[PDB]
């Protein structure tokens, strides 16, 4: 069932019979990567490697003890030797938390991995700081999109998305700490 | 009438004519002693007339060395058989003094109309550097009390040259094959003896010190190299084609060569690409190795049919030999060899050791 | 015959100083565009501790991509791409797979052509005019999407430093297509996760790796960008030393003319004078 | 492109060989194919001398113009190489005086000094044996009195005259392409077109090798053909968006889709003015 | 007549017959050259003149490469295949490897593509460059030089990297029994024998580069 | 500016200016070697760029017109 | 250059010169649209070598 | 220059000395000995100099020396015409420097 064992090592063995001879083996996403999912460790009592993503910045990566994750079946959260997870969040806050201080990431959705070795991998398109958001905007913007409900299902997906986004992020917004 | 001489560039780009005036116009140390020299071994063999050297202001080791050589292959003979022999010798070598060296071509050409107007027969004149005439003269003129002309020469540069070239001609009652090594001053083409020079040859061979320079043997200019006998009508329309397609290529790529030298290969299209890799190879493949030039190349020397020579160019210029590396082209003779050289090449790419042990070279053997 | 020499060095040293220009203009965009390249390059791993690499895989349909530069000046990037895939296209080549080729930047589009004509389909370009986002590598994932392979390669140049870009192909198959056909061995290794998705499996690593086709595709090329922009200030560091040199050559033979020049022309003035005197 | 009038003197400047002669010639060639379709009024007579030539040289040109036909309109002024120094210096005025008949009788003639160049390398050897004292590069300094005096015999004559005609044909070889020279920027101030053929575009292919973007006539659009007259003007307005295009797109940068069509369409206008050797159209 | 000036100087360097008495006369020439410019009226003069030239460059006399002996320029016909015949055997192989030393670094100025074939001619062709370079006011008899170009053109150096190649040649000839010298002095070429224990005594000497 | 030169020099300027032209001269110095690359105004340098913009502003201090000497 | 373009009358525009080009003979008007241009047509001829 | 020479010699062969002379432009040298010869009628060599131009500056640079008594050492500013080291002037001139030392702004 899996009779192409592929990898970097074997398209090594094999590219060197058929590219001319000369051309160094070409470079694989592996060759970058030092943590893996299998090899066991990283975990070292209560703080966990936390590598918070996004396309366009690193938002974190040092090692945290607790992480509030927004799954799309509720608020789940995560210690260290947690059991693996691969975890669609809907539109919520990301909590990051290394004892009593917390920073409040608001995301937009997408997915965050748990993996046998306790790493997790937050990767979310667009994680603001709850700070930077307005709290006029989102019902003004709610008012509108409570209104334009047509039969076209691909706008009326994205009129759900954008009510159930908003409406997360006003109930985000007055509750907080 | 084509004179086939054997070698690439000289059959396929300026053919010389069987009773023209040929010059191998040079730049002091680019090869038209030695291109004089193959012409002797090519054609003043195949070619049954009587051959005249007049040796106008150069070595007199080269004049030594081209009578011994001479005596060897039997061209010249001493003693009783000496009324066999095929050549004669006029020497006006460079230690002579100006007026000696002004008139000795006039000897040699003497000696080269008694053959063609008398004995009425074919004869071949090869003289080393004309130029040498000319600059004779201009070391005598300068003491006759004249004007000087332009850069430092007599005003008569013209009519005395003139006068000594239109006496080498082939007339109705025989025939004088010339060939005149002409010096470049300067590798200056615009001085005023060989600029003077051009208007008297049917077949001028310019020869470069820049193709020198990158190894290229002989060193032919191929797009300064003319002839009058580069004509559809007169070598057929395959051979003329294809010299013009490949002097095409060639220009195409001396136009290419100064963006290459700056921005590199990289920028160039693949047409441009194309005939980049095409020109190289045509580039290659004019240069020949010499059975005058073995003694000091090691390589042994090719004579290659004008047939083989427009086959093969046209077979590069198609684009039929793409699959070849660069270098199988280069200082062999027809492409017959191109393919063998590429197999070779190819072949040695693996064969590097196993000269380990099992040696003759032990202390016992 | 003397000013064609002069007017000769006006251009040489006018290309020298233009390409002394864009050097320091590609090292400038290769600064500001490394704090992009090193953000992105961090959402490339969890995809390859998630999924793993399996670039010679059995694939039935393949949409390889090669993506290169939009301008031209990079010295060699887009051939060694050019070359790269079908070094690796033809280590696909087992069964008589189906390939689609496909090529982000004009430059790609021109070289692919030569060596893969049919199996050419889509060409991506002006990518790098304003910037490159996520959402636009998104739409080019969502049009590799319209036609549905069991496998994507992505070749691209991964930006070491400034001297090496050693190239790259990266590996994204299509969910249980073939993904986790890749996956079972004694059982699964991905079924150690607890997929908490609103829907099954099948539809969460069928989002999944739409996702990681858009990181692949977005890290591609900003990775591409960055060591094009590397390449042309190596590039461009060649071309003001080969300006340099024709114009050192070209300035000593300016020199020989110009001492040619007033000895021709002092010669026919005392040659005119003794004529009289 | 550089159409020439009866009466025009039209220099044919160009380096070392390139198509200079091959010009001359087949202007007169195709007089005699002209000759014998037109009125006997208008019939060209040409005379082609040829100073400082070798003598077999000139000698395959009374073969040419015997198998072509073209010897029964023209005479040969030859004074070769091996003549005399005032031989070649007063060889195109004896052509000239020898043309001048039928520009003075209402008949139409044709001139080509062949090497006007070889004609004052002639005069200056014999102005620095008479000792006069010499100018620039050794030359004379009435060296444009002498062409200037035989060029304007190149007339085209009022109909109280007779309406008679003499077109000139100087040649001038150049030597790197330096037109910039004493003898060259002489006759190129005398005479009123020019045709520069390049040694470069010779071996690209297009033989005539006629530099399009130098080459001038200054009747110009004058006395040319009224059939061409209108498709001409397009041509030279082509081929003038051609040059400079070609300079950008050998680089290899872009490429615009309409500056895509100008250097494909003036490709077909280059091709199109090749022509062979001994065959005028 | 500056032509005839050295033409009537450098032709009584000649080498006479038998019947003359076999003597001979070898001139050098020297021509002083302004920025490298071979084409020079002088120059060019006397080059066609001569039997050959040594061209001694500025770029290669800068880098310490000295004599800075410009190998694809430097010609000598006449003397050819009448040097000596040990060093006929050895050096066309040398002359070979510069030649594609000179290729190699005529397609690669700068370094960042390295087929390692062509890693194996540069390194080869350093390494002979650093052996004919040499140092002033001491010249090498013939057999001497003969066996110091045939530990190079052959193994026997390729331990020592690039640096230690003047002390390598150094203890060559210091360290190689020296009735081999006389031998390949006294037959004139190496012979079979000669290269047996030539190859056995390149092999007992211990390089500087270890 | 960079072929024009004095070597009586600064020994013979007015003091007060020679506190401003020592500078001035030195910025044109910049602005001469970073000169020809203004041309690329898209692609910007934000180090040249500020020697680049004031050397523009400095060449257009310096001009004059025409017999009104100052 | 300027003939060769087909502009005619092919004046170069930087090289003529006149003494008539005072603001004080012609005008300001007619001076600073002259001057204005000449530098329009003078700073294109130094984008002109990358243009090409 | 001999002036200059003379009073440096008398300091060498006399006095015993090692003596600095300071030639001030040898360019000027050149020039001025290319004026003389140019006014007396001689035909000029290369690029425009006296046809002495080497025997001119060797006559000068010869007396330079270091003898048995002495030594003058010579520090002579060199102009190079038209930023041309092949010019006749500097060319001569190079081939009797011993050091060169440029002062760079
Ligand atoms: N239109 C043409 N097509 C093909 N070949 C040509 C053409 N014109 C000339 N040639 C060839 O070019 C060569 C030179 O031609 P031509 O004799 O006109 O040179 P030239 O300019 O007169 O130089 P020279 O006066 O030195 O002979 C001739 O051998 C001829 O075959
Ligand atoms: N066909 C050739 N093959 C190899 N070497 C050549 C060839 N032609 C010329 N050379 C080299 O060029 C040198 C000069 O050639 P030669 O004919 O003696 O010069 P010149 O052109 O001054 O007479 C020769 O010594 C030879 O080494
Ligand atoms: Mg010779
Ligand atoms: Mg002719």
């Amino acid at each position: 069932e899996a009779a192409a064992p592929a990898g970097p090592k074997e398209f090594t063995e094999v590219w060197n019979k058929k590219a001319p001879s000369t051309l160094i083996v070409p470079e694989f996403p592996s060759n970058y990567t030092a943590v893996k999912a299998v090899g066991e460790g990283q975990v070292h009592g209560d703080a966990f490697p936390v590598n918070f993503y996004t396309p366009h910045s690193i938002l974190s990566q040092a090692q945290k003890d607790t992480v509030v994750l927004p799954g799309v079946d509720g608020y789940f959260g995560v210690k260290a030797s947690h059991v693996p997870t691969i975890a669609q969040l809907k539109p919520g806050v990301v909590e990051l938390h290394s004892g009593a201080e917390s920073e409040k990431f608001f995301v937009s959705g997408g997915f965050a991995f748990v993996h046998p070795n306790g790493v997790t991998d937050i990767c979310v398109l667009e994680a603001a700081t709850l700070d930077q958001v307005d709290p006029a905007a989102v019902k003004s913007a709610l008012a509108a999109a409570s209104a334009a409900q047509p039969t076209d299902e691909f706008e009326q997906a994205a009129n759900r998305a954008a009510i159930e986004l908003y409406s997360a992020l006003e109930s985000a917004v007055e509750a907080k700490a | 009438e084509i004179l086939v001489t054997g070698i690439k560039v000289v059959d396929l780009l300026a053919p010389y004519q069987r009773g023209g005036k040929i010059g191998l116009f040079g730049g002091a140390g680019v090869g038209k002693t030695v291109l004089i020299m193959e012409l002797i071994n090519n054609v003043a063999k195949a070619h049954g007339g009587f051959s005249v050297f007049a040796g106008v202001g150069e070595r007199t080791r080269e004049g030594n060395d081209l009578y011994r050589e001479m005596i060897e292959s039997g061209v010249i003979k001493l003693g009783a058989e000496r009324g066999n022999s095929k050549c004669t010798l006029v020497y006006g070598q460079m230690n002579e003094p100006p007026g000696a060296r002004a008139r000795v071509a006039l000897t040699g050409l003497t000696v080269a109309e008694y053959f063609r107007d008398i004995e009425g027969q074919d004869v071949l004149l090869f003289v080393d550097n004309i130029f040498r005439f000319t600059q004779a003269n201009s070391e005598v003129s300068a003491l006759l009390g004249r004007i000087p002309s332009a850069v430092g020469y007599q005003p008569t540069l013209a009519t005395d040259l003139g006068g000594l070239q239109e006496r080498i001609t082939t007339t109705t009652k025989g025939s004088i094959t010339s060939v005149q090594a002409v010096y470049v001053p300067a590798d200056d083409l615009t001085d005023p003896a060989p600029a003077t020079t051009f208007a008297h040859l049917d077949a001028t061979t310019v020869l470069s010190r820049s193709i020198a320079e990158l190894g290229i043997y002989p060193a032919v200019d191929p797009l300064d190299s003319t002839s009058r006998m580069l004509n559809p009508n007169v070598i057929g329309a395959e051979h003329y084609n294809v010299a013009r397609g490949v002097q095409k290529v060639l220009q195409d790529y001396k136009n290419l060569q100064d963006i290459i030298a700056i921005l590199g290969m990289d920028e160039l299209s693949e047409e441009d690409k194309l005939t980049v890799a095409r020109a190289r190879k045509i580039q290659r493949f004019l240069s020949q190795p010499f059975q005058v030039a073995e003694v000091f190349t090691g390589t042994p020397g090719k004579y290659v049919d004008l047939a083989d020579t427009i086959s093969g160019f046209q077979g590069v210029l198609t684009g039929k030999y793409d699959d070849l590396p660069e270098m199988a082209f280069y200082m062999v003779g027809d492409i017959k060899e191109v393919k063998e050289k590429a197999d070779k090449m190819a072949k040695d790419i693996a064969s590097r050791k196993e000269a380990d042990n099992k040696k003759v070279s032990e202390e016992l053997k | 015959s003397n000013q064609a020499v002069k007017q000769r060095i006006r251009a040489i040293k006018n290309i020298g100083k233009i390409t002394k220009a864009m050097k320091m203009v590609a090292a400038s965009k290769m600064k500001n565009a490394q704090i992009a390249v090193e953000q992105s390059r961090g959402l490339v791993d969890p995809f390859v501790r998630l999924f793993g690499d399996f670039p010679a895989v059995n694939s039935n349909k393949s949409v390889v991509v090669a993506v290169t530069s939009d301008k031209g000046l990079c010295g060699g990037l887009n051939s060694n791409i050019t070359k790269y895939t079908r070094a690796t296209l033809a280590t696909t080549e087992s069964e008589g797979k189906d390939v689609v080729v496909v090529s982000i930047g004009d430059k790609g589009r021109s070289q692919l052509t030569r060596i893969e004509s049919q199996r050419y389909q889509l060409a991506i370009a002006d990518t790098y005019k304003v910037r490159v986002t996520f959402g636009q590598a998104s739409l080019i994932v969502e049009e590799l999407i319209k036609h549905n392979p069991q496998s994507y390669q992505i070749l691209f140049n991964k930006f070491r430093s400034a001297i090496s870009f050693k190239p790259t192909v990266a590996t994204i198959l299509s969910p249980d297509l073939l993904e986790k056909q890749l996956e079972d061995v004694t059982g699964n290794s991905l079924d150690a996760y607890d997929i908490e998705a609103s829907h099954e499996r099948s539809d969460v690593l069928r989002d999944l790796t739409e996702f990681h086709l858009g990181v692949t595709l977005y890290n591609a090329m900003l990775e591409n960008n960055c060591s094009e922009h590397a390449s042309r200030m190596s590039a461009m560091e060649n071309s003001t030393k080969s300006a340099g040199e024709m114009l050192g050559k070209l300035t000593l033979d300016y020199n020989r003319k110009r001492q040619a020049t007033i000895t021709t022309e002092l010669i026919e003035i005392i040659a005119g004078a003794s004529a009289l005197m | 492109l550089v159409p020439i009038g009866r009466g025009q003197r039209e220099l044919i400047i160009g380096d070392r060989q390139t198509g200079k002669t091959a010009v001359a010639i087949d202007a007169i060639i195709h007089q005699k194919n002209c000759n014998e379709q037109v009125p006997k009024a208008q019939r060209v007579y040409c005379v082609y001398v040829a100073v400082g030539q070798k003598r077999s040289t000139v000698a395959q040109l009374v073969k040419l113009f015997t198998q072509t036909g073209a010897m029964r309109y023209t005479i040969m002024v030859s004074a070769t190489a091996s003549d005399a120094a005032p031989l070649q210096f007063l060889a195109p005025y004896s052509g000239c005086a020898m043309a001048e008949y039928f520009r003075d009788t209402g008949k139409h003639g044709l001139i080509i000094y062949d090497d006007l160049s070889k004609q004052s390398v002639a005069y200056r050897q014999m102005s620095l044996l008479l000792r006069r004292p010499p100018g620039r590069e050794a030359f004379p300094g009435d060296v444009f009195y002498l062409h200037s005096r035989l060029l304007e015999r190149a007339a085209k004559l009022s109909k109280e005259l007779g309406g008679g005609s003499l077109t000139a044909f100087p040649v001038i070889e150049t030597q790197a392409g330096d037109v910039s020279a004493y003898i060259a920027t002489n006759v190129i101030s005398i005479t009123d077109g020019q045709i520069f053929l390049e040694t470069e575009l010779f071996y690209k292919g297009i033989r005539p090798a006629l530099n399009v973007g130098l080459s001038v006539s200054r009747v110009g659009s004058a006395a040319q053909f009224p059939g061409m007259k209108q498709v001409a003007g397009t041509l030279k307005l082509e081929l003038a968006q051609y040059r400079e295009v070609a300079a950008f797109a050998q680089f290899g940068s872009d490429l615009d889709a309409a500056t895509q069509y100008v250097l494909e369409r003036g490709a077909r206008l280059t091709e199109m003015l090749k022509q062979k050797q001994f065959a005028p159209i | 007549d500056v032509f005839y000036l050295h033409s009537r100087l450098l032709e009584r360097a000649a080498k006479l017959s038998k019947e003359l008495g076999g003597g001979s006369l070898t001139a050098f020439p020297v021509i002083e050259t302004q920025a490298g410019d071979v084409s020079a009226y002088i120059a060019t003069n006397v080059i066609s003149i001569t039997d050959g030239q040594i061209f001694l460059e500025t770029e290669l006399f800068y880098k310490g490469i000295r004599p800075a002996l410009n190998v694809g320029l430097s010609v000598s016909r006449v003397g050819s295949a009448a040097q000596f015949p040990g060093m006929k055997q050895v050096a066309g192989t040398l002359k070979l490897e510069l030649a594609q030393y000179r290729e190699v670094a005529a397609f690669a100025q700068f370094g960042s593509d390295l087929d390692a074939a062509t890693q194996y001619v540069l390194e080869r062709g350093a390494r002979l460059t650093e052996m004919l370079k040499q140092k002033q006011f001491a010249p090498i008899p013939i057999e001497r030089q003969t066996v110091a170009v045939y530990a190079a053109t052959k193994g026997f150096l390729d331990k020592v990297r690039v640096q230690d190649i003047v002390a390598a040649e150094e203890a060559v000839i210091s360290q190689v029994n020296p009735a081999v010298f006389k031998i390949l002095k006294a037959n004139g070429k190496i012979t079979p024998a000669l290269d047996a224990h030539l190859k056995a005594e390149l092999r007992k000497v211990k390089l500087p580069g270890a």
